[PDB]
């Protein structure tokens, strides 16, 4: 029975994941945009803060390679609101 | 600089449909639109920028779109019964609903002509064909 | 966090007890087998902390290995248990 | 005869089972009528998170296909 | 909300922990031909309550000692006891832990401190070689304890009790494994320091020696939690309760007569059982049940990949 | 020998039994009519997106609606 | 009531009750009265 069983309870779970794996072309798109548009937001920001700031190149990257760099957590959430910050840093190792 | 695209460039009409839905209706979406998914998808892997891929990107919520716009016209309802006690369940597994699924197959089967996938057949890896091709020096190194 | 609440009210709950409790009412080691019985019991420990990823490690798409491995393990240590029972060992 | 152990066991069950009705009805009611998701993989988070951000600022407010 | 939810798991278990005592003092006596406790409260119900202001009242005599090591040991005793309840999954649970078997593994594991600390702290030859010996069997049997969890967890995929309550939707994980069941209560029994397995703290009077009044009663009460939550434990993980989505107190109510049942076999095993001797318990879990472990463990990793039926994470 | 195993099923009857069941989970894995399924089980089990290919042409992948007959299948997994 | 002294009566009387209710008992069972005490301990009384 127990060997009937999980071969059922993985006929489940392949079709969950088969579940995600279809969506999340989806959820790639809105995270691109909204990530993108996370930066811009405090980037948009740091221009009107970090104005008066001497030789203040508005923004650059830390690194010389002009490549796409996935945002550090921080990065995204750093200037804004504190809550936000800590929900994405201790939000998940807290559990819903 | 940063070359952040502008706000203006990523603002497109949004599904914002709570999970649930999309899990009971992922199958068939899977099925329906998988072509301009993958598109984006293979846009996505390649070019590891998000910055080049973003209109491909707009292109797969339009699809996702309509393809809700088709189901709320016809067989809304049966969908409707079967995403609410998908939603019930903590997990929102598939098993617990599977009367309120076999009607909601049977209908878009009967209405839209559409199917859904049995046990896989999504999980197979897809061929794509872009215009846009992989660019040699997609990590941009000296 | 919701386990820190519950676990500061569980540590509470007892301070609050033996409080109570005291403001209400106003040298030889021989057995060093039962030191090499405790020493036995981290190196079990240990192997058990080897043991401990096998739930995840069953979904290896290896699988031969992950049992190759996982049937080595325990057979070699139930042979360090074997000559514990060999020798004057585990007869405390 | 034996049956006055029973007096004393009543009070241990029906102090057994408020705990796990209790658990399963304060989670039905703080999260809006609706098993409290568990989040077990950053995916399950996600969507749950998704969610919020979809509407109100609950997660089990849920949009519907009327929206 | 959440701390009402903290109030019912835990009150509830301490009145309940508190009605277990009588349980034990009445079915041990008509065991024994003899009432119980009947005449304070009506059918001793207001018994457990009665004692506990009478233990709390007298002098917590700090003997001429530690004073810290003497007093973290019935806290640490009562808030690792109490704690473990935490994670339990009774229909749905309080703090639902990804990897919750590894957690009361450890919070069990913690225990033995306390005993560690006691005997030290009293300062009197009874009391360090009751501890010594008491330490000894705890972490021996801890040692089976563990691979015992690790051969069911290969079987339910998943450190998290919470899967279990899906594997055990079609059958008692007893049928399976009923062989470790055995074990698992075996060593439930030595883990709380029950009769068969109760040398320490015996007719030869450890870790209470010198602890009287509000000490002896935290450890007490985290004793009987404790004999209440691994009786529990073996009422999730191998009897599994009846599960329906649609109505989950049936879950909690069949919870709550396994765990009652179980609860009330290691009453009824102290009554008929003698105690054994130090050495013949250790003598058995060394020699008699380890070798049965590691080879039903090993069996345990094999007949999932040959019957190809690796379970399912998640 | 037979003394070796009958009197060690009287008394002892433990370590017999242990290595028994040590040996048992050595061989039924060896010999089994399923032992295969179990890497290709855990295989199929989909967890990372599958990422699609460009179709230069000349494919055997499926192309468009994955529902394709061409591809893996697990009607193995199906009717196991 | 409220005048203390009543609520300190009733307030002792529960600490009577507690000890007067749970009295636990050892037996140096010096001699042979030992017997006639684990005879109380046993069944008929
Ligand atoms: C939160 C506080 C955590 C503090 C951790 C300190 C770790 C370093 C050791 C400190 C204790 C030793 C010391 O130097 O002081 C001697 C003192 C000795 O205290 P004592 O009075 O118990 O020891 C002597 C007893 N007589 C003298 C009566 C025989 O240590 C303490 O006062 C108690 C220390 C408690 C440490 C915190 C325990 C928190 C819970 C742990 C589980
Ligand atoms: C007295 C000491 C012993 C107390 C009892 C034993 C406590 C054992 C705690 C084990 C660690 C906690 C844990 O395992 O899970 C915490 C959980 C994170 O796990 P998980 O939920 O899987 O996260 C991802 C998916 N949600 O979610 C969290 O991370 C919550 C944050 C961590 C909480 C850990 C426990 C906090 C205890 C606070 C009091 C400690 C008192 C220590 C006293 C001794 C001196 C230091
Ligand atoms: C996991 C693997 C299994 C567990 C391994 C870990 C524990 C190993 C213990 C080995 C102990 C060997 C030993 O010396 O025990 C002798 C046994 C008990 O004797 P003693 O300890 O003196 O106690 C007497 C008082 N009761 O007295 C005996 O004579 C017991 C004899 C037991 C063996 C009898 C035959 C049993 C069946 C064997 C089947 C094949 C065994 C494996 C073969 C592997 C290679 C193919
Ligand atoms: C006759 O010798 C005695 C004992 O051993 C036989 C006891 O155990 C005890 C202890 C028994 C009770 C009633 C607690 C007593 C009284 C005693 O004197």
């Amino acid at each position: 029975r127990m060997m009937r069983w999980n071969q059922e309870r993985r006929r489940l779970l392949i079709e969950d994941l088969e579940a995600r794996i279809a969506l999340m072309p989806l959820f790639q798109a809105e995270k691109d945009r909204r990530t993108l548009q996370i930066l811009r937001e405090n980037l948009e920001e740091e221009a009107i803060i970090m104005k008066d700031v001497p030789n203040w190149k508005v923004g650059e990257s830390v690194f010389h390679t002009t490549r796409w760099v996935p945002p550090l957590i921080g990065e995204m959430y750093g200037l804004r609101t504190k809550e936000e910050m800590s929900n994405a840093n201790f939000g998940f190792t807290w559990y819903t | 600089i940063v070359e952040l695209p502008t706000l203006e460039e990523l603002k497109v009409e949004e599904v914002k449909v709570s999970s649930a839905v999309l899990k009971a209706a992922a199958h068939h979406y899977g099925a329906q639109c998988d072509k301009t998914n993958k598109e984006f998808m293979l846009c996505r892997w390649e070019e590891k920028d998000p910055r080049r891929c973003l209109k491909e990107g707009k292109l797969v919520n339009g699809c996702a779109l309509n393809f809700f716009r088709q189901i709320k016209s016809h067989c809304a309802e049966p969908f409707t019964e079967y995403w609410t006690c998908l939603d019930y369940s903590n997990m929102q597994l598939f098993r617990h609903c599977r009367q309120q699924q076999a009607k909601f197959d049977q209908c878009v089967l009967d209405k839209l002509g559409w199917v859904r996938p049995d046990l896989g057949q999504l999980s197979k890896v897809t061929k794509v064909k872009t215009d846009r091709p992989l660019p040699e020096n997609p990590y941009h190194s000296r | 966090m919701n386990l820190y609440t519950v676990i500061f009210i569980n540590i509470l709950l007892s301070l609050t007890l033996i409080l109570v409790a005291f403001w209400l009412p106003q040298r030889l080691p021989f057995s060093m087998k039962f030191f090499l019985v405790a020493i036995t019991f981290l190196l079990f420990d240990l192997e058990i902390a080897l043991l401990l990823p096998l739930p995840w490690a069953i979904q290896t798409i290896k699988t031969s290995t992950m049992m190759i491995m996982a049937f080595i393990l325990v057979t070699i240590l139930s042979l360090g248990l074997a000559y514990e029972w060999t020798q004057k060992g585990l007869e405390w | 005869m034996w049956f006055e152990i029973l007096p004393g066991l009543a009070i241990m069950g029906v102090c057994l089972v408020i705990p796990g009705v209790s658990t399963a009805y304060i989670h039905k009611f703080t999260n809006g009528g609706k098993e409290k998701r568990v989040a077990r993989v950053q995916y399950q988070w996600y969507l749950m998170e998704r969610d919020r951000r979809i509407s109100g600022v609950n997660r089990y407010y849920v949009s519907k296909g009327l929206e | 909300m959440f701390f009402i939810n903290i109030l019912t798991l835990l009150v509830p278990i301490l009145i309940a922990m508190a009605f277990l005592t009588l349980v034990e003092r009445k079915i041990l006596g008509y065991m024994q031909l003899r009432k119980g406790p009947n005449i304070v409260g009506p059918y001793g119900i207001l018994q457990p309550f009665a004692d506990a202001m009478k233990l709390f009242m007298k002098e917590p005599m700090r003997p001429l000692t530690s004073m810290s090591l003497f007093i973290i040991a019935p806290t640490l005793s009562l808030t690792l006891a109490l704690s473990l309840w935490v994670p339990l999954p009774m229909p749905h649970p309080l703090i639902n832990l990804n990897l919750g078997i590894l957690f009361i593994l450890a919070t069990s594991s913690l225990s033995v401190y306390s005993i560690l600390w006691s005997g030290w702290a009293s300062n009197s030859k009874y009391s360090l070689f009751g501890a010594l010996r008491a330490v000894a069997q705890t972490i021996s049997y801890e040692v089976t304890m563990a691979i015992i969890l690790l051969s069911v967890l290969l079987m339910n995929g998943s450190y998290s009790l919470q899967t279990l309550i899906t594997t055990q939707e079609h059958m008692w994980l007893l049928l399976p494994a009923w062989p470790m069941a055995m074990m698992w209560f075996i060593s439930t029994l030595a883990e709380t320091n029950r009769a068969p397995f109760d040398l320490t703290e015996g007719e030869s009077e450890g870790f209470n020696v010198e602890y009287a009044a509000g000490p002896f009663a935290l450890f007490f009460m985290a004793e009987y939690t404790n004999i209440i939550l691994m009786n529990a434990l073996t009422t999730i993980i191998f009897l599994g309760p009846l599960y329906y989505i649609n109505l989950p107190e049936l879950y909690s109510t069949n919870f709550m007569m396994e765990a009652l049942l179980l609860s009330s076999t290691f009453l009824w095993i102290r009554a008929s059982y003698p105690r054994f001797r130090y050495d013949q318990l250790m003598h058995l879990l060394w020699k008699n049940f380890l070798p049965l472990t590691l080879a039903l463990c090993m069996w345990h990793i094999s007949l999932p990949i040959f019957t190809a039926g690796v379970p399912p994470y998640m | 020998i037979s003394a070796f195993l009958k009197n060690a099923w009287a008394k002892e009857p433990v370590l017999v039994v242990s290595f028994s069941v040590w040996g048992l989970a050595i061989i039924m894995p060896m010999i089994s009519p399923y032992t295969k399924y179990a890497s290709m089980i855990n295989k199929a089990t989909p967890y990372n997106y599958p990422v699609p290919v460009r179709d230069d042409g000349n494919m055997p992948d499926v192309p468009s609606h994955p529902q394709d007959p061409l591809g893996p299948s697990l009607d193995w997994l199906k009717n196991l | 009531r409220s005048r203390a002294e009543y609520v300190v009566t009733k307030l002792d009387d529960l600490i009577n009750w507690a000890r007067r209710s749970s009295l636990w008992p050892m037996t140096f069972g010096l001699a042979c009265c030992a017997v006639e005490m684990m005879h109380m301990a046993a069944p008929r009384y």
